[PDB]
């Protein structure tokens, strides 16, 4: 299980790299469509050095099959596009390792504050060096939650809102990054105690969800099963926060 | 792009949005060196 | 050249922000001990507090300071106010989040004068000054370009401490999200603040501020050619803690989306 995930920081490295560097250049959707295409060109070129083979999910084309498809990597080079359309500097390249349908190796990287979260069933999930906890908390007191927003699916809003209108009479504060990849990391070193968003794709959340499992937590869909695969309505955490927030925001279901 | 002229007064806070500075000092240009 | 008071402004943000800094990784030393409603001030604030002050006082031992914990220090001199918050977001910083600023503004003779925000983490220094401008370590700031709501991202904060307005806010939130493109929520009024002034955020809204976080950003978009408003267009924001800012077009639509849903409580 080493060189999987040894294969996966590297091209996590370079694509940090490439998007980095070039983010240090001056701009005021062309731009980010041109850096996305070329940050998939560098993974998925260093990707076949080795198992040119492996069946690749990017979040444009579909999915780039190949001969050996005992392994699918979904790949995001940029998650939360508006960030790095509008200068602010909180983005990551989320890598996936899945087999047989399930995963099994996961990597996001945050190249500005250069922070690397690496994930997998059993070894744990590190940030550089550290087995990581998830938060501590067992209730909806003094807690945070990364919410989401459906800034492509509004119709939900209504009932969403009415979602936050009842999680702000219970939580104490809200979050919103727009990097639901970087939500997940945040929730799996308890920076952020729950996560939850409205519609989501695999693409992107595949290596968070593995993220915060590893680190002691649990996802769902919004009704408790496990349709999140397909519809990424989710809802992840350690369980207390979990329990805690299921049990107020089911009552308001629509999907 | 634009189909219409918007037009009316400015409040202090629009003209000093519109600003990139405060000048001070009504001279112009050194004469030594110009 | 560069303005006085901004230097040893800045000066003391660096201080501070190293401080800040070099105890951001030890989690076992800094507890959480709550003041009010989920406002947390730890030690380490009043370390960084203490050390913004004693700092201060090498060059102005005779200014007044204002500050959320120690309330307001007088000073022989008390036509210029030092208006600090050690730090902001208290609760990014227990969390261990790695997103927080301190804020340091100078207001003289009520107008505020001077302000720097610091963010050791990404290593970021907002400072501005009135009639030179705002600077993000060397370049100008100038706003987001929007002139409407559609691709508008909002910055904004929850009343968290005050709420029993949460629905109102609430509704209003509902309103701006038919109109805008996507929200932020980050955790410090003066960080977003911050990033209006960069066009990080194509605006910024918030209810029940205390007057000592604002001081920081307030000069720092309007230097920025952004603008600041109470939700009406007033100017008593000073005191209901109700903020709306952004590039001038983007203020104007907002206010005119808002002034219905606006619960009378806050006009
Ligand atoms: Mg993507
Ligand atoms: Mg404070």
């Amino acid at each position: 299980m080493h060189p999987m995930l040894n294969i996966a920081v590297r091209a996590a490295r370079k694509a940090g790299n490439l998007i980095a560097k070039n983010y240090e250049t001056p701009d005021a959707n062309d731009f980010v469509t041109n850096v996305d295409k070329a940050a998939e060109a560098v993974i998925i070129d260093t990707i076949r050095k080795s198992y040119p083979q492996h069946t690749i999910i990017t979040e444009e084309s579909g999915e780039l099959e190949g001969t050996d498809q005992d392994v699918q990597w979904v790949i995001d080079p940029l998650d939360g596009t508006t960030n790095f359309i509008k200068r602010l500097p909180h983005f990551a390249v989320s890598i996936a390792v899945r087999i047989k349908g399930r995963t099994e190796v996961a990597v996001v990287y945050d190249p500005m504050r250069n922070e690397l979260f690496t994930a997998t069933r059993g070894q744990g999930a590190q940030l550089n060096g550290y087995r990581l906890r998830g938060s501590t908390a067992r209730d909806l007191d003094g807690t945070i939650l990364a919410t989401g927003f459906p800034f492509k699916a509004k119709q939900y809003a209504t009932t969403y809102i009415n979602i936050v209108g009842k999680l702000f009479n219970e939580c104490a504060d809200f979050r919103r990054t727009g990097s639901a990849a970087l939500d997940l990391a945040y929730v799996a070193a308890g920076r952020v105690d729950g996560f939850f968003e409205i519609g989501l794709r695999p693409w992107d959340f595949a290596a968070g969800e593995l993220l915060v499992r590893e680190a002691g937590g649990i996802v769902s869909d919004f009704t408790g099963g496990h349709n999140y695969m397909l519809t990424g309505n989710i809802v992840a955490g350690n369980p207390r926060v979990v329990k805690a927030m299921l049990a107020n925001m089911r009552d308001e279901l629509s999907d | 792009e634009f189909d219409a002229i918007k037009i009316a007064l400015a409040s202090p806070d629009m003209i000093r949005s519109w600003s990139f500075g405060e000048v001070k000092k009504p001279e112009t240009i050194n004469y030594r060196t110009f």
